[PDB]
This record gives C-alpha cells, structure tokens and sequence, in this order.
DNA sequence: TCAATATCCACCTGCAGATTCTACCAAAAGTGTATTTGGAAACTGCTCCATCAAAAGGCATGTTCAGCTGAATTCAGCTGAACATGCCTTTTGATGGAGCAGTTTCCAAATACACTTTTGGTAGAATCTGCAGGTGGATATTGAT
DNA sequence: ATCAATATCCACCTGCAGATTCTACCAAAAGTGTATTTGGAAACTGCTCCATCAAAAGGCATGTTCAGCTGAATTCAGCTGAACATGCCTTTTGATGGAGCAGTTTCCAAATACACTTTTGGTAGAATCTGCAGGTGGATATTGA
C-alpha cells in the first residue's frame, strides 16, 4: 500500500496550477452564475461570447491575488491553513470592507 | 514623408496626433508632442517585448504568449510598478511558495 | 474597420527579436498595454496644462508627465528615447 | 446558483494562490466575497450597457467596470 | 493688480443657512467643504467625458452627467442625487 | 431683465459656473444646457447633505459652528459618505474614537 | 506615596486623550527641517509655501496614523497586542505598498 | 544657512508614540520607532518628489500648496483643506 | 540507506489550428496656403518667505523599576487532506432563426458663437461674538491594603 | 470591601482672533441674433447570440481514515510602560530684506482651419508553422521498514 503524507499533495498542486495559467472555475456554472447576477439590474439581458470570459478572467484573477493576500495573513498569525479571519484582515487592510 | 520615419520610429506619429486632439486633453497639440509620446510608448513596447521575448526562449517556444508576457512584467521591478494595478489576460502567478509551507 | 497598435507592435518586435512571433492573445495584451500607458500619459499631460493655465499639450507637458508616471530607469530611458526621437524629427 | 462555483475549483484558486491548508469555513466565506465582487463589477458594466442604449453586454462594457473598480484588465480591447 | 479667485464658499454659507439657520462654519470648514465640491465635481465630470468618448458621442448631456452620478455615488446617496438632478432639470427646462 | 439660470432651476448653486467649468475644464467637445443643472444640483445636494450631519456633529459637541473635526465625524459615521471619500483626508479632521476590543482591561 | 497605574492604563488613557483632539502631534519644526531637506535633495534653493509644508505634515501624519491602526489590526490578529515591524510590513505588503 | 542633515531623527519617539495612540496602538515594540521613520520618509519623499516635479514643470522656484495636492492627488493620497 | 510506489521531466513525433503573408481598397495622414493666437521675452508691483532675536517652559531624553507580554513548550481533540468510488453536470460540436448591434441619409432641435447689457462675486475695511484657555468644584476610575 | 490619588468632567467666565456684515468695482453670467452640426429617427443589413439536441468523460461529491495542526494552559526571562529629574529646543511674535510670484504688454513662431493629393493600415484571402498532447522510458521524490 502507498499514500503521500498530509499536505504534500497540495504542494504538488501549488506547483502545479501556480506553473499553468489556464482557468479553473467551470465555465457552465460561471455563466449561470453572471447572469442570474446580472438580472437583478437588467433583465432579458445578452452577453458578448468574452465579455464572460472577461469576468471569468478578472474574477479567479482577483481572488487569487485574495487568496495570497489571506495565505500571508494566516502566516503571520503562526498558522498554515488560511481561515475566514484572514481573508477578512485581508481584506479590511485593502479598503476593500471597513 | 510619414511624420514617424521622419523622427525615426515605427508607432504612427500621425495617429497619436490624431488620438490627442480627440481625447479632450487640450485645445491645441504641439508638434512634437505625438512624436514624444510615440516614441516614449515605442519604447515600452520595445522594454517589454525584449524581456518576454527572452521568457519565450527561456521557455523554448518562439511564439510570445501571455505568460511570457506576465513573467516578463511581474519578474522586472519597474515594470511590475508601472503595471501594479493591471492584470493580464491568461497571465497566471509567477512561481511562489513561502518558506514556512515548506516540506522537511 | 477597427484599428490597433498591431502591425506596430509587431514591428518592433520583428526588430528586437527577428527570430519570434507574437500570439494573438499577447498581441490583444500588448495592445491593451500600449492605450492604457497613453491614457495614462495623456492625461497627466493634460492636468499638466491645466493647473498651468495654458492651452497647448507640448512635448514638455508629455516628458514632465512620462516623469511623473514612469518609476526609475524606466524614466530616464523613455524621455531620452522621447527627447531623442524629438530632435531627430525636427532635424529632417 | 452561487453554490455552482464547487469547493474543488476555490481550492485550486487557493493553490495558484499559493495556499497549503485550507480552512472548509474559507469556501462559504469565499463564495461571499466572489459574488460581492461580481455584483459591482457587473452594476457598473451593466450601466454601461444601460447608457450605451444596449440589450447586450460588450466584453468593453466590462473592460472599463474594471477599469473603474480598479481592476484594470489587458487583453479584452 | 487684483486677481480675484474663485470658490463655491458664498454658496456653502447659503445651503449652511438652510440647513441649519444659526449655525455657523469655519474658514478652515469652509476650505475643506470647498475641495469636497471640487473633487466631487471633478470626478463626476470626468466619469461624464469618458461615457461621452465610450460612447463615441462628442457632447456631455445632462444624462450623461447623470449615469456618471448613478456610477460614482454609492447607492442611498445615488438616488437622492438623481432625484434632486431631474428635479432641476426639468423644474428650468420649463423657463 | 435677466434671472440667472440658478433660480430657473431653482438652486442654491452657481448653474452658470458650472456650465463654464465644464468647458474651461475641456471634458467634451459640447455641452448640453441640462449639464450645468443637473450636475450643479447633484453638488448642492451632497454639500448640503454633509453639512446637515456636521452640523449636527458640531450641535453635539456643544457649539454653533462646523469645523474641520465635525465634518470628520459626519463624513465617517454615515456609511455612504465614508465609500464616497474613502481616500480622502481632512486636514485637522482626526479619528473616529475607536479602541479595539481585545486592548481594554478584562 | 506614591501612586502609580499597572501598565496599560496610561496607553489607553492616551489613546482616548489623541483620538478626541485633531492637533498635530510631531512637531512642526523638526518636520519642516525633514522637508527641506528632502527637497533640497531633488532641487535645491527651492522655497516653500508657509502652507505647503502644513498640506504636507497634515498628510503624513495622517498616513501613519492610519498605518498604525492597520498595523495593530495585524497584530491583533496574531494573537499580539503589542505591533512590532512584523506588523507594519505586513500592513504595506498587503496595501501593495512595498509588494 | 546651516547644513540641513539627518533630520528625519527629529520625528521622535514621543511623538512616533502619539501618532500610534491615535492610531489604537497601546503596546510599542521597541524596533518600531525606526521602522516608522523609516516609512515616514519614503512617504514624504514620493509626495515631495511628484511635488517638487510639479513645481518644476511650472518653472517655479517655490514649492506651493497646490504642488504638494496635485500631488498627494496623484499618489491616490488626495488631501482637502488647502484644495484651494 | 534500502527499495516499492507514484509523479515528473524529457527526447521524439506527425497536424489542423491559429499564425502570418498577400492582394486590394476607403480613411486617414501629408502638404499647401492662409488665418488666428497661445504664452514666451521683458518689466515692475509688492506678497510671502527666509532669517534672526529672545525669553520661556513645553517636551524630550535618559534612568530606575517591575508588571505582564511575548515567546517557548507541552498536549490531544480533531479538522481537513489523501484516496478510493460512483453518478452526473460540463464540455463541445454544429445548427437555426433572429434579436440587435451598426451604417447610412437626412434634418429639426440643440449649441456654438460674437456683441452688448446687466448683475452677482470678490476684495477690503466695519463690527461683531464664538469659544479658547484658565479656574474649580464634582464625579469616576484606579489601585493599594 | 473601604479609601486615598489622579484624571476626567463640565459649567462659568471674558477678551480678541476669527468670523459675519457692510459697501464700491468688473470679470462674467445673461440676452438676442445667427451659423453650425449633433445625434436621434427611419430602415436595412448581417452578424453574433440564445436555444435546442445528443453523446462520452472528466469532474465532483461522499464517505472512510488518521496525520499533525490548531488551541488552550503554563511558565519565565525581559522588554516596554510608568514616573521623574534634567535642561535642550521648539514656540511665539515681530521685525526686515528681497527673491520671485504674478499682474500687463507685446510680438512671433507655432498651432488651427480648409480641401486637395497621395499612402496606409485594415479586411478577407491564401499559404504556412507551431506548440499540441501522446509516448514511455528514466530519472526524482515520497515514504516506510
Ligand atoms: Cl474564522
Ligand atoms: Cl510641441
Ligand atoms: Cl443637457
Ligand atoms: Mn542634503
Ligand atoms: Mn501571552
Ligand atoms: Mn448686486
Ligand atoms: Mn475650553
Ligand atoms: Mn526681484
Ligand atoms: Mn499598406
Ligand atoms: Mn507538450
């Protein structure tokens, strides 16, 4: 039998994504999920084939840089698992809320 | 004659020109101000061309992407400042795993 | 008909790497690039002017902005290659 | 449909993002500040089309939301 | 030999009354309540020109001034704007 | 005999500035006759929303007349006004009184 | 004979006493000094604006002062009550100051 | 008339303290009074330059008010109170 | 270290699939000429800034002390990663009929424009008064015992 | 559970520094009579965009295990807050000299207006070139005895 111990997968995933460029939210879903927003301001409402993929872009753009953002945050705290906290700290530093 | 090859660059003098008395900078354009800024934009483009380019060989390929591009830009400083707000379209990081996350 | 710093670009690229191409993609980034760097330099150029109470964006405007806007060598390098192209320009 | 966003792509984004452990709070949590984000940029894209006399939002529409945001993006026109 | 500048500082005074009859505002308050029309004044304007260019449209109507509000004030504050904005529009509109 | 466009439209606000401002200012080739209005109204109303809460602030505070610290008070109590100025400063404004939890004594 | 508080109670006493007032707090001179020297760095012989220097100390202070809260959020979060620079780097790190 | 030299030790430690009072702050660590000066003075100096830069395009011999504003304006750090 | 297991890097290899080069044309840049005009080169007017004096006590600095914070360890309840499984939205590959984004072609309304009145807005000396800077009795809170 | 010891609180108080009014100038809104042109308003034309339809597959979702992370609880060396004495500046207010900021005057060299010639710089088109993604051996790493 054969397993790789805690947390070193991750790193191999860290490596992984960090090293390709490719989206990684789902598509479908994205979609589904633009324009169900976009109804609460405008109805029967078309979007250009990229202006999703535009959103698509600047939003798993934007959480990653997020995400780096909340992984210093939940070091400087001593830890290594990111926690609703720093996201937040993350955030309320950035002028983003509060 | 073209106003570019005149003040020796590859970007449209003439364009920009044309560009400036439109975006409503000023009421009137001086002559060498298009040339100027052309050049100054040629030049960036040259600056970061150069470096991706480079990112493109030291990946292998010949074709410049967006991640050479990215790589090119975040990799230099300056750069990096001038374009900090900016995002790049199919950029992704640049390689990064802090030390404390590390193994053995 | 929509126009771009395409062919440009694509210049100056043929000229600081002959050997290399340029992927659509990069080319619509590169193109982003060089609009928003104009936006960015023209209107510092124009609030230039207007806090001074002239009416005429000159290349002195532009230069004091490039100054402004672009961070260390890489403002040098640009009003020289600016300056440069100038005279040049004014010579012929 | 904001629960269509599944937990294993926000833990790839985590990852590009250069995180090891992951908190599964985070995910809910993450879903939140994701759709804040979306809700403002698409607002003011969407105004964009709305002043633009449109029914159809142009990549452009949300290019200068972006801008506008802060977010500015290169490759979109 | 004069040089007479410029403020909004006799208008301020003027809504200071309305809404708020005996009291009164400082030089320094009034500074800051000037910058505070200017800026304001300045971004919604600017949104303004970049909605007319967008929209390839050489003139700044008075809805484009409003769309420009409608993106620059944070919902509550954006209604109330537009609302006082119509208002007086039309209101003049009429001689 | 002339009105200034001001009262046409019923404003406290120079309509006429403004106007001027817009083309001083070159932000467009043109400019609509509403554009003044509108926008001079949208000012006179945020002014004067401001000063309502800084008056109030400075009737708190025990005295007749705003000042920098009042409208700093005004501007950061109410959510809206906050996002609005979020990076802006007040000279002489200071800070919202406001000790994190965790410091007081337990 | 004599009296004497336990540490902290002058900290929050302070805390209260500065963020009730809006008075500079670093002294004008010594920053005007700090001024021109720095200006004397980039061009020199330059005169400033009575003003000018004020525009100026009115907005570094405030800069710091509001780094400093972002900093004692940061330590706060690390369990901490005291900021040290570990605290401010992050601050700036995550503003995207000194990235 | 003197020399102007390594005044940003003029910015104290009383006063690095009281900047931090207003800021919240009730514990200092000790190394901190340097790293603010530290940040103080790339602050000041970014603002002064794009001053100064400003003064300069107008060909001025005087840094004015408006300088420092179209300044602070620029760095995203925009200041009211000598707008004008 | 010694392996057994699993991921990963690396020559090596044959195509649409984007890429890149062509072959032609309106739109746009060049130029010729002519008509304004922004604002740079002198000159004073005369604020606003530089400096200097001087006397005072507001503050800064440095030291002694020790309260209590940060930081180092120890511990085990579990949270969340690795892994194996099972079932299902997602990706995709056209296809269709058309909602709409755009292109023209005019044109009545809306603005720019140039001059001449007709006033608000300012700047500058009146003429006030908030409230700053103390002055002192009450709370209110702290910390010793 | 009391009781000094300090600091925070307010209500008065009173002069003057900072408003708040009170009058004389114009830079600048306001009219009116044109001259220009802007952006809807029909109206037509092809995109591009939903909207089905139908399969294979990654992908996702669950549930099982347990490695080792996060958290709470002590503990102790030292750091950083408090308090105090010392005496070094920073303030404060005014005075004087004078750089130089900032209103005029002018001319010129430079920029803007028309409108009449050429070149581009885009568009499909046609002819290529690459990085794709599949192999599959050959290490690298992990991980466990
Ligand atoms: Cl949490
Ligand atoms: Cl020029
Ligand atoms: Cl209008
Ligand atoms: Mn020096
Ligand atoms: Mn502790
Ligand atoms: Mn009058
Ligand atoms: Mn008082
Ligand atoms: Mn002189
Ligand atoms: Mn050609
Ligand atoms: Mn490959």
């Amino acid at each position: 039998p054969h397993r790789y111990r805690p947390g070193t997968v991750a790193l191999r995933e860290i490596r992984r994504y960090q090293k390709s460029t490719e989206l990684l939210i789902r598509k479908l879903p994205f979609q589904r999920l633009v324009r169900e927003i976009a109804q609460d301001f405008k109805t029967d409402l078309r979007f250009q084939s990229s202006a999703v993929m535009a959103l698509q872009e600047a939003c798993e753009a934007y959480l990653v840089g997020l995400f780096e953002d909340t992984n210093l945050c939940a070091i400087h705290a001593k830890r290594v698992t990111i926690m609703p906290k720093d996201i937040q700290l993350a955030r309320r530093i950035r002028g983003e809320r509060a | 004659k073209t106003r570019s090859s005149r003040a020796g660059l590859q970007f449209p003098v003439g364009r920009v020109h044309r560009l400036l008395r439109k975006g409503n900078y000023s009421e009137r354009v001086g002559a060498g101000a298009p040339v100027y800024l052309a050049a100054v934009l040629e030049y960036l483009t040259a600056e970061i061309l150069e470096l991706a380019g480079n990112a493109a060989r030291d990946n292998k390929k010949t074709r410049i992407i967006p991640r050479h591009l990215q790589l090119a830009i975040r990799n230099d400083e300056e750069l990096n400042k001038l374009l900090g707000r900016v995002t790049i379209a199919q950029g992704g990081v640049l390689p990064n795993i802090q030390a404390v996350l590390l193994p053995k | 008909r929509k126009e771009s710093y395409s062919i440009y670009v694509y210049k100056v690229l043929k000229q600081v790497h002959p050997d290399t191409g340029i992927s659509s993609k990069a080319m619509g980034i590169m193109n982003s690039f060089v609009n928003d760097i104009f936006e960015r330099i023209a209107g510092e150029a124009s609030r230039l002017a207007h806090y001074n109470k002239r009416s005429t964006i000159t290349s002195r405007e532009i230069q004091t902005a490039v100054r402004l806007l672009l961070p260390g060598e890489l403002a040098k390098h640009a009003v020289s290659e600016g300056t440069k192209a100038v005279t040049k320009y004014t010579s012929a | 449909n904001i629960q269509g966003i599944t937990k294993p792509a926000i833990r790839r984004l985590a990852r590009r993002g250069g995180v090891k452990r992951i908190s599964g709070l985070i995910y809910e949590e993450t879903r939140g500040v994701l759709k804040v984000f979306l809700e403002n940029v698409i607002r003011d894209a969407v105004t964009y089309t709305e002043h633009a006399k449109r029914q159809t939002v142009t990549a452009m529409d949300v290019v200068y939301a972006l801008k506008r945001q802060g977010r500015t993006l290169y490759g979109f026109g």
